[PDB]
């Protein structure tokens, strides 16, 4: 085939943290780790996020089907959050002392 | 005027060495700064991870925020002297223009 | 000429020196010695400097000097892969080159191998010839 689209970010993606999600609802967006501990958002701009905390997991789901927004998860060796890019606010920062494998 | 302008350019050639040496003190002081802070999201962490030589990088740049303190200490004082030296050459001029 | 004297001697069975040589030779390995020990010198730091990059866009603060590594990482990096070996050889080649132009001589010197290892792991140029000349 051919690429329908193509596009090139300056940042180095961790292999297996990859995710794409409606993090606006109905607009999906790429949510992929990061050197140095930080998650980018690519929205169709690169947007950081400071997890400050070297990422072992990373996926994009619906939590809670009462709304229709997909919830980005980041995973810690040993911490796991889950967040709402949208209206910025933790849905749950846990923490597992068994690692985020 | 003639022997009164060397010691004038002296002063300036002084005084632009040491605005060289501040700012290059900026720079030497923003990279400490940045890996300082490395340091400490790497401190605040839980988990363990290699330093990655990143107390290297900031031996080293300690290592050229003190030489570079120590240069400028050094200019101040040439500066010093270099303007009591050109408080002598102006009152000497002052008084051979009112005579 | 050491090992063709070996082999020349084995195939017997089966059927001088330029003082100024080794000089030659070390001056000759001196710049892949100096080159691999470059090349691991800047991976140790690429990656924490990496860790920098990713933040304030290097706008004013990084030293020129690592700033010259942090364009050319991804070479340093490649290269990095294949360096072990070359230095592996360049160690065994300096090591038997040693023990051979002591053997023409007529000595036994697989002895003080060891000193020249860690002689390699400092490698003064200098204290090297020097620690060739007199043991």
């Amino acid at each position: 085939l051919q690429p329908v689209f193509t596009l090139k970010l300056r940042h180095k993606i961790s292999p297996r943290m990859v995710a794409v999600g409606r993090y606006d609802g109905t607009h999906p967006c790429l949510a992929a780790a990061t050197q140095a501990g930080k998650v980018f958002i690519h929205n169709p701009d690169v947007s950081l996020l400071n997890i400050n905390q070297t990422v072992s997991c990373l996926t994009a789901g619906v939590l809670n089907p009462e709304l229709g927004y997909d919830a980005l998860l980041v995973g810690t060796q040993t911490n796991l959050l889950a967040y709402d890019v949208y209206n910025n606010s933790d849905l749950f920062y846990r923490e597992v002392a068994d690692g985020a494998s | 005027l003639e022997e009164y302008f060397e010691l004038i350019d002296h002063h300036f050639e002084l005084r632009i060495n040491g605005e060289k040496l501040e700012e290059l003190l900026s720079e030497r002081a923003v990279q400490f700064r940045a890996i300082q802070r490395r340091l400490l999201t790497r401190f605040k962490d839980k988990t363990p991870a290699p330093l990655q030589h990143l107390d290297t990088l900031l031996d080293g740049t300690y290592k050229q925020v003190i030489a570079l303190a120590d240069a400028v200490e050094e200019n101040q004082d040439n500066l010093f002297q270099s303007f009591t030296r050109l408080k002598s050459a102006t009152h000497l001029v002052i008084l051979l223009i009112g005579l | 000429i050491s090992i063709l004297k070996d082999v020349l001697s084995k195939e017997a069975t089966k059927r001088e020196i330029n003082e100024v040589s080794v000089k030659h030779t070390l001056k000759l390995i001196h710049p892949k010695l100096e080159y691999q020990l470059l090349l691991a010198k800047k991976v140790q730091l690429i990656d924490a400097l990496k860790e920098l990059q990713v933040h304030e866009g290097n706008t004013n603060f990084l030293i020129p000097e690592y700033r010259c590594i942090l364009e050319e990482a991804d070479h340093l990096q490649e290269e990095y892969k294949k360096q072990p070996a070359h230095l592996e050889r360049l160690y065994g080649m300096i090591t038997d080159l040693f023990i051979d132009k002591f053997k023409f001589k007529g000595t036994n010197v697989k002895t003080k191998v060891p000193l020249l290892l860690e002689i390699l792991d400092s490698y003064d140029q200098n204290a090297l010839i020097a620690f060739f000349d007199a043991a």
